[PDB]
């Protein structure tokens, strides 16, 4: 399948170097030596019917994007045209390896020695290091999650799902698998999933692949309102009925009241949203762990280079020649669409989504206001701050609360059955 | 892959396959032991020494590479090893270098470990290249074409340029007069007593010579 | 004695309960009655008189607290929580308690243990923490004052106080109190449940969502306990394939096809994790093997349970009846040999013990009786040389001595002496010493590898020997075992899930036993037959030798070919499987080392390993460099019975290979050693973690190291200190989990401040082989760190006071709280007539009836009185003195005195206002008491408030605090238009605006916020069935 691995690091819109504090590193630090911080992150998230806040980080969001930020510093060391490891720090930076692992507080002397310098959009190869280039194993681990950094830095937007729906899904093992979590919250088979590769990612054309894809498929179904009681997919579907808020439990059910056909034509596509108020959202955040693996077990296809920045184009890892250009929206008109055209199927009452729509926007506006404020307070710190810069999340810009565009774009990812 | 991880890609009929080595080594050709791994390895390379001698448009072997170059194995032992070296030497008679002393058709056991001893020493490679597991190179222009037929394991550095004429020889023998030759001089100097020093180092003398006749 | 048996099993865990009461732990002491009844009042003002619960009773002063296991019901408790006392009274001895090395006060400690103490406090309570929740009742209201709503019904007795009390909600009077107006502000919509899951009809909830009187605290951490737990779940069809490709291919199990609901089921975790923590195992083990003679027996056990093997010295009788003959000789060779059969009574096992030890190899070596030898040199005049030799031929390949055909060659070495002998450029060892006397290749002559070295007639012997053993000694392979998701990996000498063999495997042909004779013990022993015969066919074994003997001994190793025991393919085939299945059932994971045949070239030689560093090093590279672990060990064994064995080879003449594994492998597939294990050693790596982060709060090291509130008086100490916290945890902790191992130990043997973990060996020519582990998650930790952060901001709402205080004559009538700021008499260190004090000291004398004074650092000349600054620590030098120096000149003189504690508790105590008097005894007893570890805790003299106004009173009392802390007084008073006198408090904005603000989020978190009280929760509804019931385990 793949046996290319590459990976970018990442640029500013102006700052001149690295914008991390060891005060983030220490208080994830405050265990261990991990650069991936992957089980806490995923436990942090309270569940996800709601979210675990905090001051240095109020929202994954915030959590993983210094994650990025973090690691980004990490990596500036031992990889250069002269490989290396131990004795220079990066904010008093060293690691405890030849594998490059361990994360502890620079030597005296080399507490004193220069930081190593930076610089941005600095895409590599990750196969140059000797030592991993040894263990394919741990390096595939690794790969997962520098994905995980790469696409979502790829774009001045948000992360994607690459959907993928195709008829070979259905087999017998595939079924019997499937029978392992009726009545199953999403957010739970994604830990066991995160699990189930962590250990080991499954093989190129593994089984645990073709679920997955039902996985995200019929989750983003769901999230559509694509399928439903009658307009069901091999009649199945997660439900979540307290929709118009921040939280949802779509959960695996069965209908027994009509079903919806499959034709032949397999088809797929990349999604992203367009409103960063998903720092709520958990489900996105699974979904790119997942593809990782996706791409680290198969060789997946790549997107136009014209649907990313130029400066970002041509990569072999990821940036091919060709691809669907991304498919984007806001979720205050995701769910609008969603409820509209389910009540165009006729199962509901007009109250009903209006009364959706209430909560919903309600909430949309009040979450809003909170990023924008607290927007203000990281920009009067900056002030504040000549030499402890951060940016809590991905700074953002007003002109990403409109248009979705994903007016076309719902008969397009309607038409994928 | 601690037992010897080596492959020849140029397909054969047997057909994908790859190879490991036992814990058995030879202890004939005095004075070496032998890990059939490597001793394999020297066979390969005298096949690419037998290749390197002759050159003409068409010479029909089916196959110029036939040698094995390390598909597992480089996490036990470093480049300094006589394997390593050998591996080298394999690459570069594959781009078509040859020995600089007439070479036998079956070159003797004793000419081998003599071989041996002579490459063991200390010195440097000719040859900058050091190869990778993560691929093996193309060289600059070598006349071979091994590489317009497979990619597996194959990346050249389009930036090569480090290359030579051509040469080689059509009769290859020996004589035992001592025969003449006749000095070419050059420009620069040097210093005296030192040329004395370094001399010092390389007579022959004390021996007694056969006077003769006067 | 529990070390094998932490090989063996593990104590009984709790992972689940089920809070059959109430999770918060958190209850109001309202503890000063009010002034009431008044007389104008009409009784009519509160519910005493119509009698339903008010959800907070009245009280002058009434504050909210923490208590533990006062409203919840569980079949199980955890482990002895803390709870404290009003600020009236006095917990303190927590801190005179467990740490102290000298205490004699009641009032009074070492501000050293202080963050110590403080940091106990918070661990503890994130100890006791931890419960599951069994989702709660409900039952639909019948009075209209709620939505006639299904309330929250408890399913135990007496729920109707809650109902009364968790709902001022459900509360509501014509009245206007407190209480009253403040309820006024919550809303009826948002009451109760938020919502539930529904479906497989006649079935109550999957989980639910409702409204509690309840923290977010404990939510917050049993809820990350809940999902860590979650982090290993499973579903029946691994489990299935589990057994199966474990159960050979034969015994099943199915799994289910049917709905699933909720089967629950956390266990399976990462590979690294139970790789470390026994790793650790192999650490705390060094140097003693009688710990493993009981595995050795019960290994031979379990396999003398699954084998056909049957010993049988018959064969042997029979065998060696050769002979007809008229008797007139030396000797009888028959009999010799016998001489080691010795013609049953009673031989039953010991022979499987070194082949155990191929497979925990990495550690022990293999290895017989010198006592076995004959220790006598030799001579061919004497075949019972020839006799005990060739039966340790037989046993060396079996044997794991590094030196084993080494040995062989030299047993020979050692007989021909000056007849034939070797090579050799040393006298450090000759040709004249024995066994268990020749260890290194680098005591193995060039010769030894060298058959060069002789002519092959000056002693052909020896050259044929080293030649047929180059050629011949036998080969090795290996096998796959188990399956990685259910067993993991702890092959680190090799790729990961390998097992060697220093035989070759080879499959059979069919289902049957097989007949088989070529074999390279078969063709091994027949080499070393041959090898014999030519030996004898030398010319000088004849100037009295006869023919007689000739067809004697060639006969005899002819027979000696002619055996047909049934052992060696038994061994070369099929036996593996047996390894290979005895494995998992097998507990405590292997070590085995790699393996040569003829290599001297990359033998290891030592092992190294550190737990923790002493230099500047910090790369494990260079960090192990000189930190190391290294133990070595033989067992000696017989080369007697187990060369038989090889020589007794009978079976059952109707066993057939496929049916009797089916039959034998069926009832020994009973195994839950494993499950146990990994929750034991989860938890001790956590319990590592944990611990190490713990001390991380006292001490520097090159790990990541920071603190926050130290300010809090606790320095560092000895290691002797160090670990004594550490055991205090370490016995907190097997009380919390429940367990009784042996822990910590590499972590409570040298330096605890700084850790590392890497493990590694050394070859025969060094190159060194390491490993280190990288730390799985920890929530644990979080918590702990959130709440020190929590206590950062919310210490006085458990009585801790930050900031200091300030002794001064306070005499006035208006009345306000000395916890509030002065309205116009506030005093610092920037106050005229303020200084502070170096150790300059000059009393001068009033006699002369002069101006008396006392000398400053500055060196003018001081009476008693003004705004001074003073380190009281000083004062602790000869207090006595002190005391007796300004009692007085405070008491009524005016000196003012900012002085520093930093922080502590204090002490509460009221009074009627409607009276004036002086709080002069206890400012003396509180002063004078001091001594460097004497320090009762701050008294405070308020008095009680009413609800009017009053003509005012005299006033005089002495000190003050720094700052800010009234927090903890939670309201008072309730059953009140208002609260007039004292201050008045009310139930903060900060504490229900889950109601009061009809904005807020079904979630939202108060940090560092003063948190609220109640709050929604998640209540589980799942169900975490036994592992067996689901299984249908099936033949």
């Amino acid at each position: 399948a793949r046996a290319a691995f590459l990976f970018k690091t990442v640029g500013f819109g102006g700052l001149q170097n690295v914008p991390i504090n060891d005060e983030l590193s220490s208080h994830l630090l405050r265990a261990g030596n991990s650069p991936w911080q992957l089980t806490q992150f995923l436990d942090w998230i309270s569940l996800g019917r709601g979210l675990a806040t905090s001051a240095l980080v109020p929202t994954a969001g915030s959590r993983y994007y210094q994650m990025s930020c973090l690691l980004s510093g990490t990596l500036q060391i031992p990889f250069r045209p002269n490989h290396r490891w131990g004795d220079i720090r990066f904010l008093r930076l060293v690691w405890s390896a030849p594998t490059l692992d361990g994360l502890v507080v620079a030597p005296p002397q080399v507490l004193a020695q220069p930081a190593l310098q930076a610089q941005a959009d600095r895409v590599y190869d990750c196969d140059d290091y000797p030592f991993l280039a040894r263990d394919p194993r741990f390096k595939h681990r690794v790969y997962q999650q520098l994905s995980a950094v790469t696409l979502l830095n790829l774009t001045g937007f948000g992360p994607i799902s690459y959907v993928r729906v195709d008829e070979d899904m259905w087999s017998g093992d595939v079924n019997q698998l499937l029978m392992n979590y009726f009545g199953h919250t999403f957010a739970e088979i994604a830990y066991t999933l995160c699990q189930a590769s962590a250990n080991r990612p499954w093989e190129h054309d593994g089984t645990y692949a073709r679920m997955t894809q039902i996985i995200l498929s019929l989750f983003w179904l769901s999230y559509v309102g694509v399928i439903h009681q009658q307009n069901t997919y091999r009649t199945f579907y997660f439900q979540c009925n307290r929709r118009g808020d921040a939280a949802e439990v779509w959960i695996l059910s069965c209908s027994l009241n009509h079903s919806a056909q499959i034709r032949p034509g397999n088809r797929s596509l990349f999604v992203m949203p367009t409103s960063p108020d998903w720092n709520m959202d958990v489900n996105l955040i699974l979904s790119s762990t997942l593809t990782g693996c996706l791409c680290s077990g198969s060789q997946l296809p790549l997107i136009d280079n014209n649907s990313v920045p130029a400066v970002s184009r041509n990569i072999h890892g990821w940036t091919g020649r060709a691809g669907n250009q991304l498919h984007g929206f806001q979720v205050r008109r995701m769910v609008t669409e969603f409820c509209d055209r389910l009540r165009r199927d006729g199962v509901m009452t007009q109250a009903q989504q209006n009364q959706i729509e209430a909560l919903a926007d309600q909430t949309q506006q009040f979450k809003r206001d909170k990023l924008e404020a607290w927007a203000r307070e990281d920009d009067q710190y900056n002030q504040a701050n000549p030499n402890s810069t951060m940016f809590r999340t991905k700074p953002f810009t007003n002109a990403q609360w409109g248009r979705g565009n994903t007016g076309a774009t719902s008969a397009a990812i309607a038409a994928l059955i | 892959s601690s037992a010897g991880v080596l492959v020849h890609y140029d397909k054969p009929t047997n057909g994908h396959h790859y190879l490991l080595g036992t814990l058995t080594q030879m202890v004939s050709a005095p004075p070496y032991i032998i890990n059939a791994t490597d001793a394999m390895l020297l066979e390969s390379c005298l096949e690419q020494f037998s290749a390197n001698v002759r050159a003409r448009p068409a010479q029909p072997v089916t196959r110029l590479d036939q040698c094995y170059h390390l598909r597992w194995g480089a996490q036990y032992v470093g480049e300094d090893s006589l394997t390593y070296r050998l591996g080298v030497l394999s690459l570069l008679a594959t781009n078509g270098y040859q020995l600089a002393r007439p070479i036998p058709r079956q070159l003797t056991n004793r000419w081998l470990s003599s071989f041996v001893s002579q490459i063991m020493s200390d010195g440097v490679n000719e040859t900058p290249l050091w190869p990778q597991e993560r691929y093996v190179q193309i060289a600059y222009d070598s006349p071979s074409v091994v590489d317009g037929a497979t990619q597996y394991g194959y990346v050249r550095k389009n930036q090569l340029r480090l290359g030579m004429r051509i040469s080689a020889l059509q009769s290859l023998s020996d004589t035992p007069s001592p025969v003449q030759w006749l000095p070419q001089y050059t420009i620069d100097q040097a210093a005296m007593d030192e040329g004395d020093l370094m001399v010092s180092r390389l007579t022959q003398l004390p021996l007694r010579p056969d006077y003769g006749n006067i | 004695n529990k070390k094998t048996a932490q090989l063996l099993h593990a104590d009984t865990p709790r992972l689940v309960t089920w809070d059959a009461g109430l999770c918060t732990s958190f209850k109001i002491v309202p503890i000063v009655p009010a002034q009431v009844p008044q007389d104008v009042l009409a009784y009519t003002f509160f519910t005493s008189s119509y009698a339903i619960q008010s959800p907070f009773p009245e009280a002058a002063v009434s504050r909210i607290v923490v208590h533990t296991r006062w409203a919840s019901n569980v079949d199980f408790d955890r482990d002895s929580s803390v709870i404290m006392a009003p600020p009236t009274e006095n917990n303190i001895h927590l801190f005179k308690q467990l740490l102290n090395t000298e205490t004699l006060s009641v009032r009074g400690a070492n501000p050293l243990m202080f963050r110590a103490n403080v940091l106990h406090m918070l661990l503890e309570f994130v100890l006791d923490n931890l419960y599951l929740n069994r989702h709660t009742g409900f039952s639909q209201d019948h009075t209209p004052f709620t939505e006639g709503a299904n309330l929250r019904s408890l399913p135990g007795p007496d729920a109707e106080k809650w109902y009364s009390i968790m709902y001022p909600t459900r509360m509501g009077t014509p009245n206007v109190s407190k209480i009253c107006n403040f309820v006024a502000s919550c809303v009826r919509n948002r009451v109760g449940r938020f919502d539930r899951a529904q479906m497989m009809n006649g079935a109550m909830s999957e989980w639910v969502d409702v409204f509690e009187t309840s923290d977010a605290l404990t939510v917050s951490i049993r809820g990350r306990w809940m999902a860590r737990l979650a982090r290993m779940n499973i579903n029946p069809t691994e489990i299935e394939w589990a057994l199966t490709e474990c159960a050979q291919g034969y015994v099943t199990v199915t799994s289910p096809y049917a709905p699933s609901v909720n089967r629950l089921m956390p266990y399976r975790i990462s590979n690294a994790e139970r790789q470390i923590s026994q790793i650790i195992r192999i650490m705390n083990i060094g140097n003693n093997a009688t710990v493993i003679q009981p595995v050795l027996q019960d290994i031979s056990v379990l396999l003398q349970r699954i084998s056909p093997l049957q010993i049988d010295p018959t064969i042997i009788s029979n065998t060696m009846s050769t002979v007809s003959e008229s008797t007139t000789q030396t000797l009888s060779p028959a009999s010799s040999i016998l001489g080691k059969l010795r013609p049953s009574n009673s031989d039953f096992s010991s022979f499987r013990v070194a082949l155990a030890g191929w497979l925990y190899n990495g550690v022990v070596t293999t290895v017989i009786d010198d006592s076995s030898y004959p220790k006598d040199g030799g001579s061919v005049t004497s075949l019972e040389n020839l006799w005990d030799f060739f039966i340790l031929a037989l046993a060396l390949p079996l044997t794991t001595d590094p030196c084993a055909p080494v040995k062989a060659f030299m047993t020979l070495a050692n007989m021909m002496v000056g007849f034939e002998t070797i090579p050799m450029d040393n006298q450090i060892y000759t040709q004249s010493r024995r066994a268990s006397a020749f260890s290194t290749p680098h005591t193995w002559p060039r010769c030894f590898m060298n058959i060069q070295l002789i002519s092959p007639i000056d002693a052909p012997i020896l050259r044929q020997w080293a030649e047929i053993i180059h050629r011949y000694w036998p080969n090795p392979s290996q096998i796959r075992y188990g399956a990685p998701n259910v067993f993991g990996s702890a092959n680190l000498f090799t790729p990961p899930e390998v097992l060697l063999l220093p035989i070759d495997h080879q499959p059979a042909n069919v289902t049957t036993p097989t007949l088989d004779f070529t074999n390279e013990l078969t063709n091994w022993r027949a080499r070393v037959c041959e090898l014999m015969k030519n030996l004898v066919d030398n010319q000088r074994y004849q100037p009295g030798w006869t023919q007689s003997l000739v067809s004697s001994m060639r006969g005899t190793l002819d027979k000696l070919k002619l055996i047909k025991s049934m052992t060696p393919m038994y061994l070369q085939q099929l036996a593996p499987v047996e390894l290979a299945v005895i494995a998992p059932m097998l507990p405590f994971p292997p070590f085995q080392v790699p393996y040569v045949r003829l290599d001297r070239d990359r033998v290891p030689t030592m092992v190294g390993v550190t737990r923790q560093s002493r230099d500047t090093i910090t790369q494990p590279a260079l960090s192990l460099s000189t930190t190391n672990t290294t133990v070595g060990v033989p067992l000696a064994l017989d080369a007697r019975a187990i060369t038989v064995a090889l020589l007794s080879g009978k079976y059952p003449p109707d066993l057939v290979t496929n049916v009797w594994y089916a039959d034998a492998i069926y009832p020994m597939y009973a195994d839950t050693e494993v499950f146990s294990n990994l929750q034991r050693d989860m938890i001790t790596c956590e319990a590592v973690q944990t611990l190490v982060t713990l001390v991380a709060q006292i001490s520097e090291t090159q790990y990541p190291v920071d603190r926050y509130l130290d300010w809090i008086p606790s320095l560092r100490a000895s290691a002797a200190t160090a670990a004594t916290f550490a055991e205090w945890v370490n016995t907190s902790m097997k009380t919390a989990f429940d367990l009784s191992d042996m822990l910590l130990e590499p972590l409570l043997s040298g330096d605890p401040r700084m850790t590392q973990l890497a493990i590694q060996y050394q070859q025969y020519n060094g190159r060194t082989f390491n490993v280190i582990p990288e730390m799985p998650g920890s929530v644990i930790a979080d918590c702990v760190q959130l709440t020190a952060e929590v206590f950062n901001h919310e210490y006085n709402l458990f009585g801790i006071a930050r900031g200091d205080i300030i002794i001064g004559r306070v005499q006035s009538t208006h009345l306000w709280s000395p916890l509030a700021p002065p309205p116009d008499l506030v005093f610092d260190r920037d106050t005229p007539g303020v200084h502070i004090f170096g150790r300059d000291c000059r009393i001068s004398f009033g006699m002369n009836g002069a101006a008396p004074m006392i000398r400053d650092e500055t060196g003018m000349m001081v009476p008693f009185e003004g705004n001074w600054i003073f380190p009281l620590a000083l004062w602790q030098m000869n207090t006595r003195y002190f005391n007796q120096q300004f009692d007085a000149w405070i008491k009524t003189g005016e000196l003012r005195i900012r002085i520093e504690m930093g922080a502590y508790p204090y002490m509460l105590h009221y009074y009627d206002p409607r009276q004036y008097a002086n709080a002069w005894n206890l400012t003396s007893a509180w002063l004078e008491e001091i001594t460097p570890t004497s320090i009762p805790s701050v008294p405070f003299m308020v008095p009680i408030s009413s609800d009017h106004d009053i003509s005012s009173a005299p006033a005089v009392q002495y000190i003050i605090s720094t700052e800010y802390n009234d927090r903890s007084l939670f309201c008072t008073n309730s059953s009140s238009p208002q609260t007039i006198a004292g201050p008045d408090k009310h139930i903060p904005v900060e504490r229900y605006n889950i109601l009061t603000n009809p904005d807020a989020p079904p979630t939202q978190i108060q940090l560092p916020e003063v948190v609220d009280l109640y709050n929604v929760v998640t209540r589980y509804a799942y169900e975490t069935p036994p592992i067996t019931a689901v299984v249908m385990g099936v033949p």
